[PDB]
C-alpha cells in the first residue's frame, strides 16, 4: 500500500537519462524535418514530464512529512495542486503522442504514394502544438476545477477510445503485412504487435481500472481490494515512461548509430 | 601495365579437343574473377564462361554447357579452357577478360566493343 | 490537508 | 600488316621500359630515410554546410580562399561563404544529373556539366544581378567528368567518350581535342603555369598533355584499375593518382616513372578524390569507406584520419593559402576542417 | 584499313615518346624533398597557427 | 552590410524549403534496357523517367548516379543470355543493392537453354514464357536479403495498361520498405 520513494526517484532519473539521450540523438544527427522523429521527440518530452513531476512530488512529500513546515493548509494545497496538474497534463500528452505515432505509421503504409503531400512538416508541427495545448488545458481543468465530480468519466472514456483506436490500427497493419509475406513466399509482425500492445495495456490499463471502480462500486468489496495498491499503478506508469524509448526510437538504425 | 596473352588454338576436325591458355601480368591475379568471351565471324562478342577469385563459382553459357571446362592457376597466374567435342559452330576468336575492379561480385562491360582489360584473342577454326 | 501521490486515490 | 606493327609496338614498349629502368638510380624511401616524421595530424570540423537535398558530386574553392561552389544531383548549384556559413547564390540546373563544377580564377564565372554531355557556364557578375546561363558548350559525345577554367575565356573538359577538349567560350567551339585514351577520362589537373595538364582515365593510365601544341608527351602506367582522381604537386614537377585498386601513387615528370605508393593492408575500397597541402608534404585522400586519410607524402605512412561522414566521400579540396580543407559526401553535407 | 591505322598511330606515338630526356630518380627525389623543407614553415595544416590567426576559429 | 547578407541567405533558404517539398513528392524511374527525361503523372502522383540511350556501351561509371531511384524498369525482348548477364550485374552492384526492378518480358530455346527439355510449367508458348520468367526470377531471388524484389510482367500489346502496372509496383515497393522498417515484415 505504501511505496518507498527510492524507487520513484530511481525510475524518474532513469527515464530522464533515456529521454535526454533520445532528444540528443534526434537533434544532433540529420534526422530532421522528417515528421517521423518530431513525434518521437514530443513523446520523449512528455515521458520526461511524467517522470520529473512524480519525482518532485515524492521528494516534496518526503521533505514536508515532518519538518521544514511553512504553513498548515494554504501553502501545502497550493504547492501540490501544481504538481498534480503537471502529472495530469503529462499523462494525456503521453497517450496522445503514442496514438499520433500509430496514425503516422498507418498513413505511411496505406497512403504510400500520396504521402509527403498529405503530411508535411508544417502539419506535423501544427498537430504537435494543438495536441500539447489541448492536453494542457484539460490537465489544468481536471485538477484546479473540482475533480471530486464526474470528470473521471471523461478521463477513462478517452483512454479506452485511444486504446481501441491503437489496437485497430496496429492489427490492420499486421494483417496487411501478412498478405505481402504470402505474395513473397508464393513471425516478426506478431512479436512486434504483441510487444507494443502488451506494453501499452499492461502499463496504462490498471490505473484506469482503478478509476472506474471508485465511481461504479466504491462500497462493495467484491474485487474492490483492487484499489488498495494505487501507488503501484503510478509505478507502472513510470515504468512505461522508462520503456517507451526502448521500443520506439532505439529501434531506428540511424538513431542507434548517432547514440 | 595490365597484360593478358592468349595461346593455343588452330584448326581441328569436329569432335576434337583444344586447350586455350591465358597468361596474365601487371596485377594481382587472386583478387579478380576471370572470363572467357568469344566473337564469331559475322556477329558480336558473346560471353562464354567465368570463374571466381578462388574457383568455387563457375558459370557457362547454355550452348557450351557440359563440354567446356574452366580453371585457373593463381600460383602460376594463368587461366585455362578445355574444349572437347568441338562443333563447326565454334569457329571464332577467343578472348580472355578480367573484371574491372577487385573483390567485387558484379562484372561489368567485359563484352563491350572496346574494353581495356582483355587480351588479343586466339583463333579456333573447326 | 493530507498530502498524497496523485489525485483520486480514495473514492470522492 | 597488323603483326609487323604489333611487333614494332612491343619492341618500342620494351625499349621505353628499359630506358626507364636505366634511370632508377635510387628509391624515394632511401633518400627520405633520415627525415623526421610529421607526427599525428588532428583536424577538427569548424563549419558544417547544410542546404542540399541529394548527394553531392563536386566542389571547388575560390582564389580568395573564402567562397566556394558545390553541385548536388537534385539539380542544384550553391555558393557558400566558408567563414560565416551563409548562402551567396543558389542556381537551379536544367538537368538534374551533374557530375562536376568549377570556379573561375577571377571569380565572375562558374561551370557545370553531367549526363547531358554539355558544359554550362554561368555569369555570376550580372549587371542586373541575377545569375543566368552565359554559355552552353556542346560537342562531346559522352558525359562530362571534370572541367577547369584556364582564364575567363578558356576551359578544359574531359568526357566519358574518351577525349579531352579545350574550348573557346566567346565562340563556343573546340580549339584542340586530345585523343589518346582508351577509356573514360575521369579527372584532370592544370599545372601552376597552365602550360600542361594531366588526365587519368579508366584504361588505368595517365597522360601529360601540352595545351598549346595539343599533343600527348608522356604516359604513366602503374595502377591496376580505373583511375578516379589526379592532383598536381605544388611546383608542377610531380603528381599523384588515386584509383580503384585502393592505392595512391606518386609520379615524376622528369624521371618519367612512379616514385611512391600509398596503400595499406586493411584498405580495400577505391579512392574517390586526392589533394595536396600547401607545402606538398601532406596528401589528403577520400575513400569509399566514408572517411578521408592523410599521408606523409615524403615517407608514405598515415598521419591522420578525417571521419565525419555517414556516406561515401565524393569530393575533397584544399585552399590556396592552405588553411582549411573542405570535403563533400553522398549524405549531402559539406564539412570544413582546420 | 580499320585496325591498321590505329597500329600506325600507336607506333608513331611510341616513337615520339621513346626519345626524350630523363634525369635520375635521385635528382627528382632530392628536388621534391628540398622543396618540402623550403616551405615547411608556411603550411598551416602542417604547422598549426595560433588561434588569433585562424579565420575558422 | 551583414544584415543584407543574412537577408539574402534567408531568401535562399525560403526558396529551398519550397523546393524540398516538390523533390520529395516525385518518384524517379530509370528505363534502361530498351524503349531524355520525361515527367508524367498518374492518379495525381508524379513520376519522372530517364532514358539514357545517349551514352556509350560502358556502364560501370555512370550507372551509380542512379542509386536513389525508386525502381529500375528493365525491358527485354544469344540475346537472352546477355540480358540475363546484365540483370545479374545490376542486381549485385554495391550501389544498386537496395533498388528493385520492374521487368517487362517483351517476348510475348532448347538449343541455347538445354534445361528447357526437363521443364514443365498451345501450352508450348506458355511454357517458354514461364521458363524465361523463371530464369530472371532465379537470378533475383538469390542474393536479395529482402531489400529489393523483381516484378515481372508480360507485355506485347500497344502498351496501354503498362503505366498502371508501374504505378502498382511503385506502390508495393514503398509499402514493403516501410513495413520492413517498422519490423512488421
Ligand atoms: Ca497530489
Amino acid at each position: 500500500v505504501f511505496i518507498k520513494p527510492e524507487v520513484f526517484l530511481s525510475l524518474g532519473i532513469v527515464s530522464l537519462l533515456e529521454n535526454i539521450l533520445v532528444i540528443l540523438a534526434v537533434v544532433r544527427n540529420g534526422n530532421l524535418h522528417s515528421p517521423m522523429y518530431f513525434f518521437l521527440c514530443s513523446l520523449a518530452v512528455a515521458d520526461m514530464l511524467v517522470s520529473v513531476s512524480n519525482a518532485l512530488e515524492t521528494i516534496m512529500i518526503a521533505i514536508v512529512h515532518s519538518d521544514y513546515l511553512t504553513f498548515e493548509d494554504q501553502f501545502i494545497q497550493h504547492m501540490d495542486n501544481i504538481f498534480d496538474s503537471m502529472i495530469c497534463i503529462s499523462l494525456v500528452a503521453s497517450i496522445c503522442n503514442l496514438l499520433a505515432i500509430a496514425v503516422d505509421r498507418y498513413v505511411t503504409i496505406f497512403y504510400a504514394l500520396r504521402y509527403h503531400s498529405i503530411m508535411t512538416v508544417r502539419k506535423a508541427l501544427t498537430l504537435i502544438v494543438a495536441i500539447w495545448v489541448c492536453c494542457g488545458v484539460c490537465g489544468v481543468v481536471f485538477i484546479v476545477y473540482s475533480e471530486s465530480k464526474m470528470v473521471i468519466v471523461c478521463l477513462i472514456t478517452m483512454f479506452f477510445a485511444m486504446m481501441l483506436l491503437m489496437g485497430t490500427l496496429y492489427v490492420h497493419m499486421f494483417l496487411f503485412a501478412r498478405l505481402h509475406v504470402k505474395r513473397i513466399a508464393a513471425m516478426k509482425g506478431a512479436v512486434t504487435i504483441t510487444i507494443l500492445l502488451g506494453v501499452f495495456i499492461f502499463c496504462w490499463a490498471p490505473f484506469f481500472l482503478h478509476l472506474v471502480l471508485i465511481i461504479t462500486c466504491p462500497t462493495n468489496p467484491y474485487c474492490i481490494c483492487y484499489t488498495a495498491h494505487f501507488n503501484t499503478y503510478l509505478v507502472l506508469i513510470m515504468c512505461n515512461s522508462v520503456i517507451d524509448p526502448l521500443i520506439y526510437a532505439f529501434r531506428s538504425l540511424e538513431l542507434r548509430n548517432t547514440f | 601495365q595490365v597484360q593478358l596473352q592468349e595461346s593455343g588454338g588452330g584448326l581441328v576436325q569436329p569432335g576434337g579437343s583444344l586447350r586455350l591458355s591465358c597468361a596474365a601480368s601487371g596485377f594481382t591475379f587472386s583478387n579478380y574473377k576471370m572470363n572467357w568471351v568469344r566473337q564469331a565471324p559475322g556477329k558480336g562478342l558473346e560471353w562464354v564462361s567465368d570463374i571466381s577469385q578462388s574457383g568455387a563459382s563457375i558459370s557457362y553459357t547454355g550452348s557450351v554447357k557440359g563440354r567446356f571446362t574452366i580453371s585457373r592457376d593463381n600460383a602460376k597466374n594463368t587461366l585455362y579452357l578445355q574444349m572437347n567435342s568441338l562443333k563447326p559452330e565454334d569457329t571464332a576468336v577467343y578472348y580472355c577478360a578480367r573484371c574491372p575492379a577487385p573483390f567485387t561480385r558484379d562484372c561489368f562491360d567485359v563484352t563491350s566493343t572496346t574494353y581495356a582489360y582483355r587480351g588479343q584473342g586466339t583463333q579456333v577454326t573447326v | 490537508y493530507r498530502m498524497e501521490h496523485f489525485r483520486w486515490g480514495s473514492p470522492p | 600488316e597488323l603483326d609487323q606493327l604489333r611487333q614494332e609496338a612491343e619492341q618500342l614498349k620494351n625499349q621505353i621500359r628499359d630506358a626507364r629502368k636505366a634511370c632508377a638510380d635510387a628509391t624515394l624511401s632511401q633518400i627520405t630515410n633520415n627525415i623526421d616524421p610529421v607526427g599525428r595530424i588532428q583536424m577538427r570540423t569548424r563549419r558544417t554546410l547544410r542546404g542540399h537535398l541529394a548527394k553531392i558530386y563536386a566542389m571547388h574553392w575560390g582564389t580568395d580562399s573564402r567562397l566556394l561552389v558545390s553541385a548536388s544531383q537534385d539539380g542544384k548549384l550553391i555558393i557558400w561563404d566558408s567563414y560565416t556559413t551563409n548562402k551567396v547564390h543558389a542556381i537551379p540546373l536544367r538537368s538534374s544529373w551533374v557530375m562536376t563544377c568549377a570556379y573561375a580564377p577571377s571569380g565572375n564565372y562558374v561551370a557545370c556539366g553531367g549526363l547531358d554531355n554539355i558544359c554550362s557556364i554561368y555569369n555570376l557578375k550580372t549587371r542586373e544581378g541575377n545569375v543566368r546561363v552565359s554559355r552552353e558548350l556542346a560537342g562531346h559525345t559522352g558525359y562530362l567528368s571534370c572541367c577547369r577554367f584556364l582564364d575567363d575565356n578558356q576551359i578544359v573538359t574531359s568526357s566519358g567518350d574518351t577525349t579531352c577538349a579545350l574550348w573557346d567560350i566567346e565562340t563556343g567551339q573546340q580549339t584542340t581535342t586530345f585523343t589518346g585514351h582508351t577509356g573514360d577520362v575521369m579527372s584532370l589537373s592544370l599545372a601552376p603555369d597552365t602550360r600542361l595538364f594531366v588526365s587519368g582515365a579508366c584504361d588505368a593510365s595517365a597522360k601529360l598533355w601540352d595545351v598549346r601544341e595539343g599533343m600527348c608527351r608522356q604516359t604513366f602506367t602503374g595502377h591496376e584499375s580505373d583511375i578516379n582522381a589526379i592532383c598536381f604537386f605544388p611546383n608542377g614537377n610531380a603528381f599523384a593518382t588515386g584509383s580503384d585498386d585502393a592505392t595512391c601513387r606518386l609520379f615524376d615528370l622528369r624521371a618519367d616513372q612512379e616514385l611512391m605508393t600509398y596503400s595499406h593492408d586493411n584498405i580495400i575500397c577505391g579512392i574517390t578524390s586526392v589533394s595536396f597541402s600547401k607545402s606538398g608534404r601532406l596528401l589528403l585522400a577520400g575513400y569509399d569507406d566514408f572517411n578521408c586519410n592523410v599521408w606523409d607524402a615524403l615517407k608514405a605512412d598515415r598521419a591522420g584520419v578525417l571521419a565525419g561522414h555517414d556516406n561515401r566521400v565524393s569530393c575533397l579540396g584544399v585552399t590556396d593559402d592552405g588553411m582549411a580543407v573542405a570535403t563533400g559526401s553522398w549524405d549531402s553535407f559539406l564539412k570544413i576542417w582546420n | 584499313t580499320a585496325s591498321i591505322a590505329q597500329a600506325r598511330k600507336l607506333v608513331e606515338q611510341l616513337k615520339m615518346e621513346a626519345n626524350i630526356d630523363r634525369i635520375k630518380v635521385s635528382k627528382a627525389a632530392a628536388d621534391l624533398m628540398a622543396y618540402c623543407e623550403a616551405h615547411a614553415k608556411e603550411d598551416p595544416l602542417l604547422t598549426p597557427v595560433p588561434a588569433s590567426e585562424n579565420p575558422f576559429r | 552590410e551583414e544584415k543584407a547578407q543574412r537577408e539574402a541567405n534567408k531568401k535562399i533558404e525560403k526558396q529551398l524549403q519550397k523546393d524540398k517539398q516538390v523533390y520529395r513528392a516525385t518518384h524517379r524511374l530509370l528505363l534502361l534496357g530498351a524503349g531524355f527525361e520525361t515527367k508524367f503523372q498518374v492518379d495525381k502522383v508524379n513520376f519522372h523517367m530517364f532514358d539514357v540511350g545517349g551514352q556509350r556501351d560502358e556502364r560501370r561509371k555512370w550507372i551509380q548516379c542512379f542509386n536513389d531511384v525508386t525502381a529500375i524498369i528493365f525491358v527485354v525482348a544469344n540475346r537472352l543470355q546477355e540480358a540475363l548477364n546484365l540483370f545479374k550485374s545490376i542486381w549485385n552492384n554495391r550501389w544498386l543493392r537496395t533498388i528493385s526492378v520492374i521487368l517487362f518480358l517483351n517476348k510475348q530455346i532448347e538449343d541455347y537453354f538445354p534445361e528447357f527439355a526437363r521443364y514443365t510449367t498451345d501450352p508450348r508458348v506458355t511454357r517458354a514464357k514461364y521458363f524465361i520468367r523463371d530464369e530472371f526470377l532465379r537470378i533475383s531471388t538469390a542474393s536479395g536479403d529482402g531489400r529489393h524484389y523483381c516484378y515481372p510482367h508480360f507485355t506485347c500489346a500497344v502498351d496501354t495498361e503498362n503505366i498502371r502496372r508501374v504505378f502498382n509496383d511503385c506502390r508495393d515497393i514503398i509499402q514493403r520498405m516501410h513495413l520492413r522498417q517498422y519490423e512488421l515484415l
